[PDB]
RNA sequence: CGCAAGACGGACCAGAGCGAAAGCAUUUGCCAAGAAUGUUUUCAUUAAUCAAGAACGAAAGUCGGAGGUUCGAAGACGAUCAGAUACCGUCGUAGUUCCGACCAUAAACGAUGCCGACCGGCGAUGCGGCGGCGUUAUUCCCAUGACCCGCCGGGCAGCUUCCGGGAAACCAAAGUCUUUGGGUUCCGGGGGGAGUAUGGUUGCAAAGCUGAAACUUAAAGGAAUUGACGGAAGGGCACCACC
RNA sequence: UAAAGUUGCUGCAGUUAAAAAGCUCGUAGUUGGAUCU
């Protein structure tokens, strides 16, 4: 955002995950719940935050899959949205 | 190779009996359900039987997939 | 005559399955009929791993992997030896090779 | 199976063997009749009346306490609707589907379902006309249906 | 038995069964072995009603006794867990043993070297002894089998419900069958315990004999 | 001959005949 | 198998069956006298009630309709009849 | 580093779900539906299948309107080849996209009409309901979620079986068939000619529906078996193979 | 004419040999649960 005295002063512009991490996190017997919010901080900085989560297999689970029903996914996504909006 | 001499020699070899029977001992564990089965058979008052406790959980199926 | 009870696909209980493009030839193949491989391979070969790890500015950087999804059509999957012909009895077998 | 669906569902009420008023039920036949009359005056159909008699008053089956069915009771007292409950609900559903279809004209599934509902309406109307519940001149129309609702 | 108190099950027999794990079946249940199971445990194991086990053992002993040529009964075991038990049963009772692999065509191929025409067939496990059982369906051969909860009952005429997986249980069941057959025959009495004991019929791992030598 | 190409030939013949009989 | 006595089913097997496939069909539902500590009278509630029942002597919810059996509010004593 | 446009919704995504079929996959909201389960609610035979008739119906195609990123019939070149009017490559029109009106055809397939009953077993899975040790979250109690173990009802399927059937392949239906009759619709009668000619009808067209005959022919064809062959795969051998 | 159960009402076929309409709705037609000495 500025340069003084052979010195570049950077500001936060965005955040991301490396492709390897996101590729590893997507397995084939669970659901991926994805949410996003356009939210402005208290100083005019309007961000877009993306949250991703995956359903968890229990430690005593025998069923191969760990799928959440559509209403459960919607509740999880609404919780994601509200928590991210609160925290931002 | 099979001759009668080998058969008799092997039946001599298998003519082995332990001092104490491996079957009957002082205390044998028995689960509550088999204890009820025995009490149905009127053999539930045997004192050789030790009522052990059943498995804590219900994890006996291997995970599928 | 019928070679396979499932017709070489997994289209049970629906009428249409969306198609995908073969990674090799770009042929249109139904997503349930295409042969799917998920290859998770180290981004550097087992030969270049020594030089790359020696030249790393970090200690125990652990190289990232590469997660590629390949969707072969039947012709390309047979040519690439990803799957091969089986005897009439052994065709029914559905357990993946042990590898 | 279902008339207009491929389903072969089995769920339904399983009546008990006994045809007698239950021991817990102290309500007399006239008391049940009065409760039915009040519920009908409140504007409830025989299905709803039976539901709330079973659910709050312990009346397992009104026929086994009164000796008469709820619709027959309402007809005898004289406060039964002009057209039967099932036909009225079918006509209401058809009216709702038609009102949806006017603002959503690309909904071919709605058109298919409306055709099915109107076939059911016509079958029920033909049955009630043979049984003389409906006048022989009664016909279902695409314009006067909302008036009957 | 037939409610004959001389044939009723004894406390010592119950203790032998419980010590050998005879009452303990598997985690799977063949639908034709439902009538022999008392109840499933908290860990998925099926418990075998030992009263029905004794009833079927006595029925099998009665069937064996009603063959006045003892060599016309064939006792078969393909698994090692029951080979010594089968040999001991054949020695004590006079039956003909087939311990080891059963050659197909033994009952059907008249020309073969091991061709025989038994009058009754007893096997340790219908799953592991499926080959003689099938041949039993070719020569009018009645069949007795020691059946676990998941045992298949095809071509099995008298199914004895017992644990046939453990060496202790297999040996004890064969020993008890030999004891019952002898008692019905007349040799050895029903009053004092048999001078032979189940551990003779058991199977010992080669490491066990190495430990014992 | 492939049946669909025989059908195509027949349809082209029918079009040529339609041009014949206007 | 091949000898099942269809005239005298065991009560456990008959209770295991669907309510319509029993020898003589019987419902799985029941009626309960339910009583609240804040009430001076009992009421009769269907086990599978489809409406929200209220206390006869109060204004409190008694049971909430669900997919199957209704959810009786805690603190209310319920006893089956017959 | 941005901006614009149009297209499409990866991975999750499954022999999983929903829909009459065609078909349906970013979030959120609205709208009207729907199956299944639950039901000691209501009506009380109101039902099954159906000439006529009607709704929907992939893709391509046809009219107008908008758009027009990619891909791309036709087409223009460049290659390869004996020749290539193809396969391969660079471009590229219609089209592919949306709106309205047509078209009503697909290997529109489960190549298997719908409704009903009976006839083996097993383990899974989806939805609903019921019951129950125990673990985990909502800081702790019940409820409820996620698991675990069963049961019931419909559903997509799978394995197994000397149920039975079948020419067999195979099918728990394609079984309950010379021991032949539960109800009903459609439809076939050796192969070609030929789904052609012709008439009728529908369509703006392309074509759709209905649809022969003369003539010709001893076989076409189904399933399976043994060989031979393969510019199919996998093994094995040999200095008349190689290293 | 029989053979021809190759016209099948008795009495045929329609997964692959010829063949179930792409799919539902629907009138006529055909068929229609228990029950009354």
């Amino acid at each position: 955002e500025d340069v003084q005295g052979k010195n570049c002063l950077t500001n936060f512009h965005g955040m991301d995950l490396t492709r390897d991490k996101m590729c590893s996190m997507v397995k084939k017997w669970q659901t991926m719940i994805e949410a996003h919010v356009d939210v402005k901080t208290t100083d005019g900085y309007l961000l877009r935050l993306f949250c991703v989560g995956f359903t968890k297999k229990r430690n005593n689970q025998i069923r191969k899959t760990s799928y959440a029903q559509h209403q459960q996914v919607r509740q999880i996504r609404k919780k994601m949205m509200e928590i991210m909006t609160r925290e931002v | 190779i099979s001759i009668k001499l080998q058969e008799e020699e092997r039946e001599r070899r298998d003519n082995y009996v332990p001092e104490v029977s491996a079957l009957d001992q002082e205390i044998i564990e028995v689960d509550p359900d088999t204890k009820e089965m025995l009490k149905l058979l009127d053999f539930g008052s045997l004192s050789n039987l030790q009522v052990t406790q059943p498995t804590v959980g219900m994890n006996f199926k291997t995970p599928r997939g | 005559t019928k070679k396979r009870r499932n017709n070489g696909r997994a289209k049970k209980g629906r009428g249409h399955v969306q198609p995908i493009r073969c990674t090799n030839c770009a042929r249109c193949v139904p997503k349930d009929k295409a042969i799917k491989k998920f290859v998770i391979r180290n981004i550097v070969e087992a030969a270049a791993v020594r030089d790359i790890s020696e030249a790393s500015v970090f200690d125990a950087y652990v190289l990232p992997k590469l997660y590629v999804k390949l969707h072969y059509c039947v012709s390309c999957v047979i040519h690439s030896k990803v799957v091969r012909n089986r005897s009439r009895e052994a065709r029914k077998d559905r357990t993946p090779p042990p590898r | 199976g279902r008339m207009h669906a491929p389903g072969k569902g089995l769920s339904q009420s399983a009546l008990p063997y006994r045809r007698s008023v239950p021991t817990w039920l102290k309500l007399t036949s006239d008391d049940v009749k009065e409760q039915i009359y009040k519920l009908a005056k409140k504007g409830l159909t025989p299905s709803q009346i039976g539901v709330i008699l079973r659910d709050s008053h312990g009346v397992a089956q009104v026929r086994f306490v009164t000796g008469n069915k709820i619709l027959r009771i309402l007809k005898s007292k004289g406060l039964a609707p002009d057209l039967p409950e099932d036909l009225y609900h079918l006509i209401k559903k058809a009216v709702a589907v038609r009102k949806h279809l006017e603002r959503n004209r690309k909904d071919k599934d709605a058109k298919f379902r409306l055709i099915l509902i109107e076939s059911r309406i016509h079958r029920l109307a033909r049955y009630y006309k043979t049984k003389r519940v409906l006048p022989p001149n009664w016909k279902y129309e695409s314009s006067t249906a909302s008036a009957l609702v | 038995s037939g409610a004959l108190d001389v044939l009723q099950m004894k406390e010592e027999d119950v203790l032998k069964f419980l010590a050998a794990g005879t009452h303990l079946g598997g985690t799977n249940l063949d639908f034709q072995m439902e009538q022999y199971i008392y109840k499933r445990k908290s860990d998925g194991i099926y418990i075998i009603n030992l009263k029905r086990t004794w009833e079927k053992l006595l029925l099998a002993a009665r069937a064996i006794v009603a063959i006045e040529n003892p060599a016309d009964v064939s006792v078969i075991s393909s698994r090692n867990t029951g080979q010594r038990a089968v040999l001991k049963f054949a020695a004590a009772t006079g039956a003909t043993p087939i311990a080891g692999r059963f050659t197909p065509g033994t009952f059907t191929n008249q020309i073969q070297a091991a061709f025989r025409e038994p009058r009754l067939l007893v096997v340790t496990d219908p799953r592991a002894d499926h080959q003689p059982l099938t041949e039993a369906s070719y020569v009018n051969l009645p069949t007795i089998a020691l059946c676990n909860t998941d045992s298949p009952l095809r071509y099995v005429d008298i199914a004895i419900p017992c644990n046939n997986k453990g060496a202790h249980s297999v040996g004890l069941m064969w020993w008890m069958l030999a004891r019952e057959v002898l008692r019905m025959r007349g040799t050895i009495s029903r009053e004092h315990p048999w001078e032979v004991m189940p551990d003779l019929y058991f199977y010992r791992d080669p490491e066990e004999i190495e430990k014992e030598e | 001959m492939r049946a669909k190409w025989r059908k195509k030939r027949m349809r082209r013949l029918k079009r040529k005949r339609r041009k014949m009989r206007q | 198998p091949l000898a099942k006595d269809l005239l005298h089913p065991s009560p456990e097997e008959e209770k295991r069956k669907h309510k319509k496939k029993r020898l003589v069909q019987s419902p799985n539902s029941y009626f309960m006298d339910v009583k609240c500590p804040g009430c001076y009278k009992i009421t009769t509630v269907f086990s599978h009630a489809q409406t929200v029942v209220l206390c006869v002597g109060c204004s409190t919810v008694l049971c909430q309709p669900t997919g199957g059996k209704a959810r009786l509010t805690e603190g209310c004593s319920f006893r089956r009849k017959q």
